[PDB]
């Protein structure tokens, strides 16, 4: 890594993982270096970093977090990703001075743009919510960028399949609930909650016993 | 049955036992007790109290025959001690509990979280030794055994379910007892054995029986 890029601050760091700052000297560039400790990452865990980065790499879109490089050192791999400066959609929203459902509708369509994406490319986010939501930069008109394919599948065209019990209790769709096989449509149920709060602000289902929320 | 008053008198046997007999009977068996008839009553009833013109005074052989029958039936079944028989003539929904009890157990050997988590309700509480005596809720606390143990170890189990015993509690509710017998191998490469007992609650929900509770006692499930 140090071959060609520069580390810089710390921006964050996990139980095997550390992002810092970092920039393409030969290009002057400046990305988010995802360095990951080999030697803490368990098999169960390579198991599932192999299949983020696998999928990373096959989506390049604007509202997608890309996947710039990985490359492999001692005991010591690293993945270069889109450097987002903005945090969340939903944190920007509530400091806005203004907000209507123009501003609703811009994000959605950034948002069903990256999902398009997706589901062009077999993928299934299943995980679509506020915290995977982020903006490119603070600068005034960023774009949305969908985030974090940790829990993301890969499909077999429109075919439906169980693929286990995985996501966000308050977005989770009725199939999966129903122990249905499933797929695609799971993200646009995910889609329909986050428009919901883009609108009002609340969730359309809540409910202090998760098993209520599921009804 | 007897709570139904569930009691017929079945051709040809019953043809020939007059009607007044049937009805002392039918006065004696009314399912509630305010209405029905008392000792004193009885023995004014007609077929009691005028015998000589009401019951009738033909041999019943076949009354004789089958109490032949169900004397020696009753001196066979005479417990001297209490005895306790598992359970196995089952119903269709009894086997129905069964079959995905097992489901369930073979998908945690296979380290198949994905089935797993389709047969388990998302609240699931448990009881089990893995847990130190605490009730453990949804599917984080067994989610590490399938991550390691359950794929990761590379050895021969064998598991066998004994005397399993089914409570219907409704027609979407069942309760499951059974043994869980585990043959494994051990470090050192010899056979073993340990046994567990295991309670699995079943509600169906969306049409699919999932399990909302289950407690272990005995050994726990991993080696």
């Amino acid at each position: 890594f140090t071959d060609e890029y520069q580390l810089f601050e710390e921006l964050g760091k996990g139980a095997f993982s550390v992002v810092r700052r970092c920039m393409k000297i030969p290009t002057g560039q400046e990305y988010a270096a995802k360095i990951i400790n080999t030697k803490k990452l368990s098999a169960r865990d390579h198991q599932k970093l192999e299949r983020e980065a696998r999928i990373c790499r096959l989506l390049k879109h604007p509202n997608i977090v890309r996947l710039h490089d990985s490359i492999s050192e001692e005991g010591f791999h690293y993945l270069v990703f889109d450097l987002v400066t903005g945090g969340e959609l939903f944190e920007d929203i509530v400091a806005r001075e203004y907000y209507s459902e123009a501003d609703a509708s811009h994000c959605i369509q950034q948002i069903l743009e990256s999902v398009n994406h997706c589901h062009l490319n077999g993928i299934v986010h299943r995980d679509l919510k506020p915290e995977n939501l982020l903006l490119a930069s603070k600068s005034k008109g960023a774009a949305v960028k969908l985030a974090d394919f940790g829990l993301a599948i890969e499909v077999q065209g429109d075919q439906q399949a169980w693929f286990g019990f995985a996501g966000t209790p308050g977005y989770l769709s009725p199939e999966v609930l129903r122990k249905d096989p499933y797929g695609k449509p799971v993200d646009m149920w995910a889609c329909g909650v986050i428009l919901y709060i883009l609108l009002v602000g609340y969730p359309p289902f809540w409910d202090e016993d998760q098993h209520r929320l599921y009804q | 049955q007897i709570k139904a008053g569930a009691y017929d008198f079945p051709s040809p046997e019953w043809d020939t036992v007059t009607p007044e007999a049937k009805d002392l009977i039918n006065k004696m068996l009314t399912i509630n007790p305010a209405k029905r008839i008392t000792a004193s009553e009885a023995l004014k009833h007609p077929w009691i109290c005028q015998r000589s013109t009401v019951a009738s005074m033909m041999h019943r052989q076949e009354t004789v025959d089958c109490l032949k029958k169900f004397n020696a039936r009753r001196k066979l079944k005479g417990a001297i001690l209490t005895t306790m028989l598992a359970t196995r003539n089952f119903s269709a929904r009894k086997q129905e509990i069964i079959k995905v009890t097992e489901q369930l157990i073979e998908a945690i050997n296979n380290g198949c979280f994905e089935a797993y988590t389709k047969i388990c309700d998302p609240g699931l509480t448990a009881f089990e030794p893995e847990a130190l005596g605490n009730l453990v809720e949804g599917m984080d606390f067994h989610r590490f055994y399938f991550e390691n143990a359950l794929s990761k170890s590379n050895k021969p189990i064998h598991t066998i379910i004994l005397n399993p015993h089914v409570h219907l509690v409704g027609d979407d509710a069942a309760c499951i007892a059974y043994i869980r017998l585990t043959q494994y191998m051990d470090g050192s490469g010899m056979p073993k054995t340990m046994q567990s007992e295991e309670t699995r609650v079943w509600h169906r929900r969306d049409g699919k029986w999932q399990n909302v509770h289950f407690h272990r006692s005995g050994s726990p499930t991993v080696p």
